[PDB]
């Protein structure tokens, strides 16, 4: 029964539940991670060794972070449990190839691993640029592990792509439009859209990397009459729209935990919110040069793409306002899923911000491979995609359970991880403008102050992870059973209890013209 | 149940097919690095042991059981669409890393296309014979669909097999143009792009071929009704999809690219 | 050939909780056997190997 | 260089990096003011047990939402583009140099009359003499002419690297088999330092970059003397 | 299938104490994964 | 219908390969290979190959595809 | 001559093309003037430009191929 | 020299580019030989060439275009 | 629907147009008109025009139209 349930799923919850087991297990790896990158810089000096062993880790910090924690979590977990429920639909379109993307990343996790047991790791960066990604400055198995995990990863979200683009549209109530499902809902359609156009580039890619590697191919070989810089444009093709990936089902899940904590039926301006998505899907695919300011490209170019990537800031300002809109006038709860969202609001916003400086290639000139962009990316990832996933963890965590968190716990636990990462990346903004780069095992004495501050903001966050454990412990240690949850008239989700049965919608809802 | 959708009984074959991608992957490297297929072959083996066990089901779900509603088979179209954008996207990285070297050529080549010491294979020849092959098979496949929708099943099955024998001409020339072309992978860009593209096309000629024997083979065992036949779809998408890339890659690598 | 789809019909409606990865009878369970099998074997000399090459 | 508990950029050297700190100024200030904006209207939303929760019309509001911002970005992109633009315009350098990146140091040559080339390594910790920085001094430094406007060209001949000098506004990466032009002019004498900016390997964070600023004179000789 | 509250879970909250185990093992593998990758990498 | 796309593959399609494996046919032939030339950006050896003796491309044809040292 | 100026046809930050057309000039030039037995000097200006633009390793290699009959560029 | 010997870049019966090139080559050299004030001897093969097959009333008309400033080849 | 159709016209294809205007209308100035050379493949009169004075084309802006003499 154990083995039926749980390795031989066809159940979207199950499903859900395997995804955020795999993506907290994943946290915890990039949180060690994050650690060790730390206590290396938290004073001037060499802890581990050189930039080699150091540069493993903060590639494998990346991977974990993006590819096993974020979109595993937001994605297969949170995309699993809620979509079909959102839609009263019965389960996936594709149950059962929904169960081989789950299963394809222990394996891709694996294969990570493997990378950086043998020989002397990847130690390329996540990126995996050539020639130090090459056959000679990277020989051995290192690197060709690293393909083969993001192989593997690319597989499982190409097919959930099309599994949660299928279910979306094809399995809603006959009566509802697209334009009556909710907002996370079109929050893991565009994903799904994105993942689906922008893994089979990076697949191209790193394919060609693989057999400059092996079969003797010069893609990327100057040699041959390749170019390192093709791998670039491959590479950030996907990379730039993988950043849209990231934030787009955070996005989608605020809106949720607003509109629900401030008391309201409805986001304010839906078909704004529904707008700008798809806008910033779209221009998510013309902007990834911005990643190559200093490799040498033509002045009209970067002129193109300094415009092009400024224009993300209107669609994106509309939904920070629309957020603002929705608290407006709300009978506002100030529960621990409310704490993160708001919380998302403000620093996303930061971070968003620093992005537009970034955008400017002049400006780009100095601040390109400097922690500025260190400090920019973890304003919208540690503190933008993160929030999110723990306020809607906070948030359906009775949904999926049928227990309650302790809420003094969770708000300990906001207050604590609030500061850390605070702590951890305000101070990175003047290492970046100062001019410290990034991938640096050790630093001139210069930078001492803010490299120190930055490493104990480092610790604060370790203390808030282990304390989400113990919370999760607590709530199903007490077993505080759900009875009422409010506003199920506007929260599908919630209506066939908590937890849910196995089989919801069975009989499907009801829904007239 | 009251709605129209199809809940998957419980399967092995999720698991089978991530652990095939683990040993397929861990068994490259292992060939690569450390001169050993072993792991290879057994990842080969369990990932066509897979695909086998799998799409039987599906037929076992759909013609034995009954389950392909037309809600199910219009979930099954879009994702068969979706698919094949995901491919076509693919094969988008290899037409931009060939257009990339072969536009500006680099003075490693002598600052020319085709670079200095290549031949490129005349287009008019083996090239142009395969491009007649491929189309005459995406006239012959729509007589096989037509066939099937008036309810022919000689015609079908004429017309399919022909549109097999094509694919497989077409796959044989192309293993022959492979011996007989003067330039290899290891020869810089040109090499490169050539064979990389030509060969995931290739992988894809033998995909395609294989749909159409499998749907041949359930045409011959009376599966496919005049009206519903999703696979045969779906191999008709597939089969127009390799056709497409083909004309790309004519127009592209072998006549611009001489 | 002659269409026995109605036979193949029967024997996979028949009413006797197999999942359908099984209800054709004894070979489906060999070839059950065989592939998961292959797969954890497999799995296991994948891990074997890697113990192996992350030493010198 | 860098100095401790700094905030911001390392002064200006050049007029190009002066121009870049009188943009981030106009740019940082809009990015305070947008970033306390929401802040505030966040508090403001969240300081009142006053509630309006029926349906709320968006369409007059979402007006405001994007013409505001599209005249915010405009008003970055006009002074951004226009210091992209002068960074390009044509200038007619007095003297080319050009420097390769290696697997850990830099390789300057200097060939517009005689072949002048030299290596240019990390001081090792060990060896600073009382004074010198850890990790950015070079035994070889880059002599060059004060007041003059030099094309630098970049390569690598292994993998990539990044020729970086903040103070001068100068970053350009070292691609093999790629030949990347940039300009450099100081407007003043002296030591202007900075650090490879493209991950490279086990000593990417030591393989650092110094420019030896001086008049016109003593490049001459120091050049003669280098041969 | 079982349903309902600490059932829809691969693992078991039957007992406060064995599940504190379970979890410890469970993220306190994950975290000490890097560390001791480290330790293998620097004792080559 | 089935009958018009049976006349476009027996009437156009299949005379159409019969004419290209005819124009094929007449231009076969082995053509005289190349002075060989040990240019750099060709016969390009990062890695030995996977197979056989390391050096040899998979399908390697003797009469046309020298080695990085010439015709063998 | 200080140093090459500004040429219209390669106006952009990738100077690759600029350091190879001046070593094909240079050299096309040469084997032009040794062959009618004329004067190697009126290609000074070639010379002076892919002396100043073109990495030294580059030259000594290209100079390495011409002599090896492995230069891929027509000369 | 008898005639313009066979040129495999132009093979075909349109020789009209032959014409043309070697007009070019032939003004292209003697810029570059009277420049340095080097020697047009040196351009004498393509002289041969374009004299053997251009027409003179197509030489006469460019010649006039280059004194008047109107001829649109670079030279 | 017509409900995406507008939805597309107002959300992606007026927004384009709009940057597209704001995009000319910032390289709208007039640009410096080359010196004239009378080029024998440029201002071709083999018949003069049936209007005008024959010498001039149908849109002929005095200020980037030279005439087969010059600029006027
Ligand atoms: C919970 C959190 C836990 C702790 C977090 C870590 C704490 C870090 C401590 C910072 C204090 C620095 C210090 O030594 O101050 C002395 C410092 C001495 O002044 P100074 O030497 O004359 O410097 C003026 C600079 O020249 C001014 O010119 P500059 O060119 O030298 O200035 C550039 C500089 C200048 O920027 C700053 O000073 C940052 C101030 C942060 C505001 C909080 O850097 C930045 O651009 C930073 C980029 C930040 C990105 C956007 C942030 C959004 C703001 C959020 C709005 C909320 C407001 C309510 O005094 C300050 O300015 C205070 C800071
Ligand atoms: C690089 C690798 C990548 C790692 C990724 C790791 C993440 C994987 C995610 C999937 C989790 C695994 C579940 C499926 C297969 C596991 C099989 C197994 O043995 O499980 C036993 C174990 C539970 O044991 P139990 O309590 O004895 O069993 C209760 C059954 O009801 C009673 O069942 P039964 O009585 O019929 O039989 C149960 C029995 C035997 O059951 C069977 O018959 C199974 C036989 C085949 C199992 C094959 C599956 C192997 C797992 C795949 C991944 C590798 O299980 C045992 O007691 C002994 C099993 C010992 C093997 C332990 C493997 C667990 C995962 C390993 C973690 C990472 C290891 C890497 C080490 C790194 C060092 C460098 O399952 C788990 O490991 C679950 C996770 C552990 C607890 C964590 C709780 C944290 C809460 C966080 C909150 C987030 C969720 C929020 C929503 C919540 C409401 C919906
Ligand atoms: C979730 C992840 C995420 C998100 C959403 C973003 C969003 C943005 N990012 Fe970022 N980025 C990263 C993750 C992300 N980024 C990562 C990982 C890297 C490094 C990659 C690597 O090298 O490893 C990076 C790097 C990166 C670079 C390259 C810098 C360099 O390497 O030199 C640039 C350049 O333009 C960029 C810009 C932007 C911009 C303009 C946005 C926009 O989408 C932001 C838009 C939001 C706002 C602007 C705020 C809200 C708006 C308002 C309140 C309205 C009013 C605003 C205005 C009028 C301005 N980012
Ligand atoms: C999602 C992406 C993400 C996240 C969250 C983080 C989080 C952190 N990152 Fe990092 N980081 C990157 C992505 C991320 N990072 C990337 C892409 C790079 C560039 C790599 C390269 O240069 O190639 C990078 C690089 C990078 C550097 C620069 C290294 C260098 O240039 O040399 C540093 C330096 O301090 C750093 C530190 C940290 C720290 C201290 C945290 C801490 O904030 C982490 C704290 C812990 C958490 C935030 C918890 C996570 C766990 C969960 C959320 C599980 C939840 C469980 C349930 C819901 C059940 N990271
Ligand atoms: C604003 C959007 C576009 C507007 C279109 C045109 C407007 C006026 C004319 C209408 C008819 C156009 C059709 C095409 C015919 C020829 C020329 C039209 C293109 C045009 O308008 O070209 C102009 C010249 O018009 C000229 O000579 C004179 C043009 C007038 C006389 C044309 C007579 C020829 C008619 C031929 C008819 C044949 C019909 C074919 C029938 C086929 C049936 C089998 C260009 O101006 P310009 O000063 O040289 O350069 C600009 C310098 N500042
Ligand atoms: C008739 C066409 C059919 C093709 C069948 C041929 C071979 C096996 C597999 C083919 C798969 C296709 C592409 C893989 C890459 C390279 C092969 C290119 C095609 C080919 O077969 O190329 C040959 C070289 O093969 C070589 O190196 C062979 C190398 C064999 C090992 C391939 C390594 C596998 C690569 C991993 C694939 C990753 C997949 C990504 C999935 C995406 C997930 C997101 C050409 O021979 P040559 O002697 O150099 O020149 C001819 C001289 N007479
Ligand atoms: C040497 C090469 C080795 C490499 C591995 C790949 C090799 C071969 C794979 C060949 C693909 C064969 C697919 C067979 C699918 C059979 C099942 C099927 O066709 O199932 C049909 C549904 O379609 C469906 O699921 C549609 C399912 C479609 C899947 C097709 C996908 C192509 C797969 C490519 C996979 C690898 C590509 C990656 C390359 C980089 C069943 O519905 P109907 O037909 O309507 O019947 C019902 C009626 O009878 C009722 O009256
Ligand atoms: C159902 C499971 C039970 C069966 C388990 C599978 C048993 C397979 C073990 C055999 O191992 C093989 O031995 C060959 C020789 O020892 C290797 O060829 C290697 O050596 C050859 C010649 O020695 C070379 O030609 C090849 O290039 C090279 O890969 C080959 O790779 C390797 O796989
Ligand atoms: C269902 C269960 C799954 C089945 C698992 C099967 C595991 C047993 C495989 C046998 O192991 C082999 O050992 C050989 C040692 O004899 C190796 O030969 C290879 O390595 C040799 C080592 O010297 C070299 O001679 C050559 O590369 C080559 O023959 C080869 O790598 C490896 O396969
Ligand atoms: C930047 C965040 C600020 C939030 C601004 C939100 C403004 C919302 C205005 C829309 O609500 C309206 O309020 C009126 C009653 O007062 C109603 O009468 C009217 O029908 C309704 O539509
Ligand atoms: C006799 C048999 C009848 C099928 C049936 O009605 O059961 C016929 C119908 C169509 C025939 C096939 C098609 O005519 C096409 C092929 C023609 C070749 O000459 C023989 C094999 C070939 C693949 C045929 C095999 C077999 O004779 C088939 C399958
Ligand atoms: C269901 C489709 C709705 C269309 C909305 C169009 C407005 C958004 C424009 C941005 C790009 C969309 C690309 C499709
Ligand atoms: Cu050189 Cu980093
Ligand atoms: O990627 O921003
Ligand atoms: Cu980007
Ligand atoms: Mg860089
Ligand atoms: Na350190």
């Amino acid at each position: 029964m154990f083995i039926n349930r749980w390795l031989f799923s066809t159940n979207h919850k199950d499903i859900g539940t395997l995804y955020l087991l795999f993506g907290a297990w994943a946290g915890m790896v990039g949180t060690a991670l994050s650690l060790l990158i730390r206590a290396e810089l938290g004073q001037p000096g060499t802890l581990l060794g050189d930039d080699q062993i150091y540069n493993v880790v903060v590639t494998a910090h990346a991977f974990v972070m993006i590819f096993f924690m974020v979109m595993p979590i937001m994605i297969g977990g949170f995309g699993n449990w809620l979509v079909p429920l959102m839609i009263g639909a019965p389960d996936m379109a594709f149950p059962r190839m929904n169960n081989m993307s789950f299963w394809l990343l222990p394996p891709s996790f694996l294969l990570l691993l493997a990378s950086s047991m043998v020989e002397a790791g990847a130690g390329t960066g996540w990126t995996v640029y050539p020639p130090l990604a090459g056959n000679l400055a990277h020989a051995g198995a290192s690197v060709d592990l690293t393909i083969f995990s993001l192989h593997l990863a690319g597989v499982s979200s190409i097919l959930g792509a099309i599994n949660f683009i299928t279910t979306i549209i094809n399995m809603k109530p006959p009566a509802m439009s697209q334009y009556q499902t909710p907002l996370f809902v079109w929050s893991v359609m565009i994903t799904a859209v994105l993942l689906l156009l922008s893994l089979p580039v990076l697949a191209a890619g790193i394919t060609m990397l693989l057999t400059d590697r092996n079969l003797n191919t010069t893609f990327f070989d100057p040699a041959g009459g390749g170019d390192p810089i093709l791998y670039q444009h491959l590479f950030w093709f996907f990379g730039h729209p993988e950043v849209y990936i990231l934030i787009l089902p955070g996005f989608g899940m605020i809106s949720h935990i607003v509109t629900y904590y401030s008391g309201k039926k409805e986001p304010f301006g839906y078909m704004g919110m529904v707008w700008a998505m798809m806008s910033i899907g779209f221009l998510g695919f013309i902007v990834w040069a911005h990643h190559m300011f200093t490799v040498g490209m033509d002045v009209d170019t970067r002129a193109y793409f300094t415009s092009a990537t400024m224009i993300i800031a209107i669609p994106t300002g509309v939904k920070v306002f629309s957020w603002l809109a929705t608290l407006h006038g709300g009978n506002i709860k100030w529960s621990p899923a409310m704490m993160w969202a708001l919380g998302f609001i403000f620093l996303f916003t930061v971070g968003g911000l620093t992005g537009i400086v970034l955008a400017n290639s002049s400006l780009d000139i100095v601040l390109h491979d400097t922690y500025y962009v260190v400090a920019h990316f973890h304003y919208v990832l540690s503190m933008g995609a993160v929030f999110a996933i723990m306020g809607g963890f906070v948030h359906w965590f009775p949904l999926f359970s049928g227990y309650t968190l302790n809420d003094t716990w969770a708000k300990i636990h906001f207050a604590i991880m609030f500061v850390g990462v605070n702590m951890t990346f305000f101070p990175q903004h003047f290492l970046g403008l100062s001019g410290m780069p990034r991938r640096y095992s050790d630093y001139p004495d210069a930078y001492t102050m803010w490299n120190t501050i930055s490493s104990m903001g480092s610790f604060i966050s370790l203390t808030a992870v282990m304390l989400m454990v113990f919370i999760i412990w607590e709530a199903f240690a007490s077993k505080r059973e759900v009875l009422t949850v409010d506003l199920t008239t506007t929260n599908l989700e919630w209506l066939n209890g908590c937890p849910p049965p196995y089989h919801t919608f069975e009989e499907p809802t009801y829904v007239n013209l | 149940q009251t709605h129209a959708y199809h809940m998957v009984n419980p399967s092995p074959w999720p698991l089978t097919g991530a652990l095939s991608a683990l040993l397929m992957t861990s068994g490259l490297t292992m060939w690569f690095h450390f001169n050993s297929m072993t792991l290879l072959m057994i990842g080969l083996t369990t990932n066509m042991l897979t695909m086998y066990q799998w799409w039987r089901d599906v037929i076992r779900e759909s013609t034995f059981q009954g389950h392909h509603t037309p809600a199910v088979q219009k979930g099954l179209r879009y994702g068969m669409i979706l698919f094949i954008i995901s491919e076509v996207l693919f094969f988008t990285g290899f037409f931009w890393a060939f257009y990339h070297s072969s536009l500006a050529p680099t003075p490693e080549l002598g600052g020319c296309w085709p670079p200095t010491g290549i031949h490129p294979l005349n287009p008019l020849e083996v090239p142009l014979l395969n491009t007649s092959v491929l189309l005459a098979s995406g006239v012959s496949i729509t007589w096989a669909h037509h066939s099937l929708m008036e309810g022919d099943r000689k015609h079908m099955l004429q017309a399919l097999f022909i549109t097999i024998t094509l694919g497989v001409y077409f796959t044989l020339l192309q293993a022959s143009e492979y011996y007989e072309a003067p330039f290899t992978i290891s020869d810089g860009v040109y090499g490169s792009t050539f064979f990389v593209a030509t060969g995931f096309h290739g992988l894809h000629v033998i995909i395609g071929s294989t749909f159409l024997i499998v749907c041949f083979f359930r045409q011959l065992k009376f599966h496919f009704t005049s009206n519903h036949h999703f696979g045969f779809e779906a191999a008709a998408w597939y089969w127009h999809f390799v056709d497409v890339v083909w004309l790309f890659l004519y127009v592209s690598i072998y006549w611009w690219g001489s | 050939f002659e269409n026995r789809v109605a036979e193949k019909q029967k024997l996979f409606q028949e009413d006797n909780g197999l999942p359908v990865h099984l209800k054709g009878g004894a070979t489906d369970n060999i070839l059950y056997r065989v592939t998961m099998t292959l797969c954890l074997g497999g799995t296991l000399y994948s891990l074997y190997c890697l113990g192996w090459a992350s030493f010198p | 260089m860098a100095y401790p508990m700094q905030l911001g950029f390392q002064d200006a050297t050049s007029p190009i990096m002066e121009e870049l700190l009188h943009f981030h100024d106009h740019t940082l200030m809009i990015v305070f003011l947008i970033s306390s904006l929401v802040l505030y209207i966040i508090s403001l939303m969240l300081t009142t047990k006053l509630t309006h929760t029926s349906t709320m019309d968006a369409q007059e509001v979402e007006t405001i939402w994007t013409i505001l911002p599209a005249i915010i970005l405009i008003l970055i992109a006009l002074p951004s583009l226009r210091i992209l633009y002068m960074m390009d315009e044509i200038n007619n350098p007095s003297l080319t140099v050009k420097t390769m990146g290696h697997q850990w140091y830099w390789s300057y040559e200097y060939t517009d009359y005689e072949d002048l080339s030299f290596d240019s390594y990390m001081i090792p910790t060990s060896e600073l003499k009382p004074g010198e920085l850890r990790l950015l001094e070079v035994d070889n430094r880059v002599v060059l002419p004060m007041e003059m406007t030099i094309r630098m060209l970049v390569s690598s001949e292994d993998v990539l690297h990044s020729w970086a000098v903040p103070s001068l506004g100068l970053k350009t990466d070292a691609i093999p088999g790629r030949l990347n032009q940039t300009t450099l002019m100081s407007s003043r004498p002296g030591l202007y330092y900075g650090q490879c900016s493209e991950i490279c390997g086990s000593n990417h964070s030591f393989m650092p970059i110094v420019l030896e600023l001086v008049p016109l004179k003593y490049f001459e000789k120091w050049s003669a003397s280098m041969l | 299938y079982e349903e309902g509250p600490g059932k829809n879970i691969p693992f078991s909250v039957e007992n406060k104490w064995r599940l504190l185990a379970m979890m410890t093992l469970f993220f306190g593998s994950g975290f000490a994964a890097p560390f001791f990758i480290v330790r293998h990498q620097l004792l080559k | 219908g089935a009958r018009t796309w049976r006349f476009l593959t027996f009437g156009l399609a299949l005379p159409s390969v019969a004419l290209c494996t005819l124009n094929s046919w007449l231009h076969s032939g082995h053509r005289e290979r190349p002075a060989f030339i040990p240019y750099h950006h060709l016969r390009i050896r990062t890695k030995p190959f996977s197979w056989g003796d390391g050096n040899h491309t998979f399908f390697h044809n003797p009469r046309v595809n020298p080695l990085p040292t010439g015709y063998e | 001559y200080q140093t090459a100026p500004f040429d219209s046809r390669f106006p952009n930050q990738n100077q690759t093309r600029n350091c190879w057309q001046n070593y094909l000039d240079f050299h096309r030039c040469e084997k032009a003037m040794t062959a009618k037995g004329g004067d190697v000097s009126v290609c000074e200006w070639y010379r002076r430009v892919y002396k100043s633009l073109c990495p030294i390793s580059w030259v000594s290699t290209w100079d390495d191929r011409r002599a090896e009959g492995t230069f891929p560029g027509k000369i």
